[PDB]
């Protein structure tokens, strides 16, 4: 009497996980572009004087 | 340079063009759908200055700049404006050129045949990329969700496209693509706020109003409410600070925009809005398939950000919809990013390396071939 | 999620009882429809078993 | 799963399979008769999906299938598909390899020679089974009902074979088969309901009108009264509900559809209905075997189970009856069940050890061997 | 205008409705099914305007009108709409009224029975009509085409009947009703030409997708070989003028709309096509009866003007059809026409005078008398 309902959850969950996995296993196994970068500055500690340039 | 020939993945729209590596759950980098052009004469010489600046660029030096959108619907009608785009998000950003790397582009399934046959034959015949394969977008954000059933209203800056779709299959007889969208919403807000006293007519103005949109509107569940209190006081009004200093205050206008979503009479459009065509997408299938359909409403998207866009597209659905039945909306975080996300799922597939258009294939059937091969 | 995932497996599974509960509280009525009836069908062949055997 | 190598019970209708083992009294599982394949294209690749559906997985997936039934009106034509119903009834959810188990299989009398045939070709040719017997329904109801005399009214999906059978023995030139059952009565129905502003076409609409019709309807005792009543008044009307949250609601309908089996005519039929054939069964019988067909008339099958139909059988009959003759109606709580159990009572006998044809027989002389061996 | 009380007649499809007097052999003015209403706020005073229009004047200014009609798939929704395109059809145009004149309506065999009902109340209550009748297309198909016998094909704009007659007699058994009409023909053009880059959406959009199909169209006697030719030369394309001078050039399009009467399955619909439905209905007749129909397939309501029609359907049936027999199609230029045609004719045959349900009748037993009197 029961076995229908235990059989139909499971489809249920067996294909939610199918679903679920293929998402995740994409998310876990490439996770670069996801992340971030340091995006660093100039400052011009170095600029002790002028340039070459005749706009300088 | 890569590890390995993965497909390229691009998603390009009316708004936003998004890339990155086939495999990876986020593009590299994202760029509006802009190739820009000064609309001044030059004075100063050795100022470098490009005659046509494209993506970030062109937003970059917008100062002195027409900003001009290749894609309009959902298509292309620019193609030598993507091809510059396509050069610079693939090449120039992500470093990959596609004439090593298969590469994977999206467009709806009712989308006009000349753009997905566009789209397939640049990439061969422009970049000579070895294989292409264009993507359907609800499949991508099905892909994103997590789901195979439900209908995807991907609200983006384009078109509405309204697709059900059941156990991976479409059912096209029901599908309610609808030209209303994020981009009317902005052009729609430009006018309402010059009726606040904030003209905004220009390529600048029309970026700040973009701008002003993405941070301060939202759509309401219950807009009646929402607007019988922001119409009448202050205490709902938001500041957004503009580039030159300027402050602006949105109050009913803020989600009346969004609104138009439900009510494209504001912008002059004859629509049923798109909670109708989420309700028809599932009403015109079998019945068989619409108790799936009505409890996986699937977000996909931008546009699908703006608070109560969820739970407005869940309340005006439950209230056509037959009672008794379940309605849910399933609006995940891989929203406006979903289709890129699907995209690179779809990529990584190995059942999907047998639905690649190869660069041979293609030169024998000419572009047409996507027909055959894709969709 | 997983606590949602977690929960649509018992939510489902409540779900499968409600069903099998609802399939059942039919069968009970019918379980016991049937108990009624077959006594009320026992009564009516049963009296005609007295009226039968008095006959 | 299984405990014995007993024979296997398989009654195959136009409507459902219902299959098990003999020695046992219900089929372990009833297969509709049905192999379904998707009417739609696909749009999602790696989300599985079959190219076609057996039985049970037939309707699970129904939403977009088109669902097909390999026999009609009593027979089998698409034997192929009845070999992949089989193939999936025995070894998926009965647990069985026919190779190693003898098999009983049904038909009527009345039927087309053709289906005998392919169903014992089917057995010995594709499932190796040892031996094979095909059966009349008639008899195994009567085993069913505890009788040797009566006439047996098996209620059909496809047609109801009306045969009169007399201390063990067939009286054929009394036989009335009747092209009436099951799928007419639906068929019916799907147009009264048309009537009444309910549209069924489809293969998930025609299913609804079946199932619709087995939890409302029912023939009545008097069908004039009842009508009088029922096309005056919503107190015998019903409501249905449709898998989308909609319902239906049906009143004389409600019995119209199943008076057909009183009155063909409402599908174009030549016939004054069952009574009528019960009746010629009878009446067509010598008058010393007239006596004891009128005490045993026999309900098996399906419609059996209308509320109205033992009693308004009997009233039928004893009204074309001569007086001071008893007319009576077996009618058993193992309504359209019992011919599977009659199934299960015959294979199993030590009577009908003789009569299998066997894996030797059957390969010296191919499937004619049937009509000489059965029946 | 009249000086006589002739019967007037109306055929009221979703498309438009024939009108005009009994005795003539034409409708004397065409009044689309059609409620007009402005979708834009008014600026200007003193401009005349409606609240709403109707029929013709509802096409003439829907510039800026949204068009709606109030029948689907034969069934009246909405009445109030229709109660205004009837007053308008009667009072200004045909210059007739039911008010001094009996009137006949057209309808299906399966045609819901409370349209009817609504009809009937209609034109006695509001237009205060003597007397009605509500007449069988096919009948009057029948009468306008000179015959008592054959299948009618009643090709309505919503939906279509398919149902046999044979000497003056209904053969309900044999009905196959199709949910598949003009509309929705129209609908699978728009979306091909959707495909091209030609959206149609809007309503006036709507009204030239549907002139265009009624212009441009066909179906021809073979679909593949006129594809092989449309799909590879321009040779077969026609460009139409819209309404702005700008023109829509369509190939084999032009036939692929026409085509869903021989395949359904192009908008969903899970059918075999009109020559099927049209064989079965003779099929499932007796044989005495099957030579009669094969000799009479009979074409009316509209679609059946698009050339290659009456090929296209002779040629199918005969394939389906048993050999020897002789099956032959009626396509008379009373097309579109016969329906309202044979009104005229059947409520003034002399046979039919006592056949109208008088306005004693209708009050005392009110408007389900429709149901006892008409059919
Ligand atoms: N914060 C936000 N709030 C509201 N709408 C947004 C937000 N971010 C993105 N959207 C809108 O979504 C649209 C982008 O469309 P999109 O779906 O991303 O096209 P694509 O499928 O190619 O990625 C734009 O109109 C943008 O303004
Ligand atoms: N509640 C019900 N009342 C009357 N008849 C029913 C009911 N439920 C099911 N049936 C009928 O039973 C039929 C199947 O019974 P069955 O006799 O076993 O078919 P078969 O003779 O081919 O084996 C179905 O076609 C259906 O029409
Ligand atoms: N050349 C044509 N091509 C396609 N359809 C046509 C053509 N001519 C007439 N029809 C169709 O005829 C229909 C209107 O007439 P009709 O259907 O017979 O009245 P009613 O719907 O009341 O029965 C419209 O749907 C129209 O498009």
């Amino acid at each position: 009497m029961q076995a229908l309902l235990g059989a139909r959850a499971k489809e249920s969950l067996d294909l939610r996980a199918h679903l679920k996995q293929v998402k995740k296993e994409d998310t876990e196994k490439e996770n670069r572009e996801v992340g971030d970068w340091r995006k660093n500055i100039d400052a011009l500690s170095g600029m002790e004087g002028r340039k070459k340039k005749f706009e300088s | 340079d890569e590890d390995e020939t993965t497909a390229l993945v691009c998603d390009n729209g009316s708004g936003l063009v998004k890339a990155g590596f086939a495999g990876d759950d986020a593009p590299r980098a994202v760029f509006p759908s802009i190739v820009g052009r000064p609309r001044h004469q030059g004075v100063m010489v050795g100022m470098g200055q490009k005659d046509s600046y494209v993506g970030d660029e062109a937003q970059s030096k917008r100062g002195i700049l027409t900003l001009k959108y290749p894609i309009e619907h959902g298509i292309i009608t620019n193609w030598d404006d993507m091809e510059k785009i396509w050069h610079h998000t693939f090449y120039n950003e992500l470093r990959v050129a596609p004439e090593e790397h298969p590469t994977l582009l999206t467009e709806a399934p009712l989308n006009p045949k000349a753009n997905r046959e566009k789209m397939t034959q640049i990439m061969f015949e422009t970049f000579n990329v070895p294989a292409m394969y264009v993507a359907i977008q609800a499949v991508l954000s099905l892909y994103a969700s997590g789901r195979t059933t439900g209908i995807v209203l991907d609200s983006g800056d384009g078109v509405t496209h309204n697709v059900p779709i059941y156990e991976g299959y479409a059912l096209p007889h029901a599908i309610m693509r609808l030209d209303l969208a994020g981009r009317d919403l902005t052009d729609y807000l430009m006018k309402i706020l010059t009726e606040r006293g904030y003209s905004f007519v220009t390529t600048a103005e029309r970026e700040i109003v973009r701008d002003i949109k993405e941070k301060l509107c939202y759509v309401a569940l219950d807009f009646e409410n929402e607007m019988a209190t922001a119409a009448s006081s202050s205490s709902l009004e938001k500041s957004y600070e503009l580039p030159d200093g300027q402050v602006i205050t949105i109050g009913n206008e803020r989600f009346r925009c969004p609104e138009t979503l439900f009510q494209p009479s504001f912008i002059g459009m004859e629509s049923a809005g798109i909670h109708e065509t989420t309700y028809n997408s599932i009403m015109k299938c079998d019945i068989d398939i619409r108790k799936d359909l009505y409890a996986n409403n699937v977000m996909s998207g931008g546009t699908t950000m703006y608070p109560g866009i969820a739970d407005r597209m869940q309340k005006e659905i439950t209230a056509l919809a037959p009672s008794t039945m379940k309605i849910k909306i399933i609006a995940p975080p891989e929203r406006k990013y979903s289709v890129w996300i699907g995209g690179s799922i779809l990529a990584s597939l190995s059942t999907f390396q047998q639905m690649w258009i190869t660069k041979q294939e293609y030169d024998e059937a000419g572009p047409s071939i996507v027909h055959r091969k894709c969709f | 999620d997983e606590s949602e995932r977690g929960m649509k497996v018992i939510e489902s599974r409540a779900q499968k009882d409600e069903e099998k509960m609802e399939i059942q509280e039919i069968q009970l009525k019918e379980a016991k429809h049937i108990a009624e009836d077959a006594d009320r069908k026992y009564e009516e062949v049963a009296r005609k078993l007295v009226i039968i055997e008095s006959d």
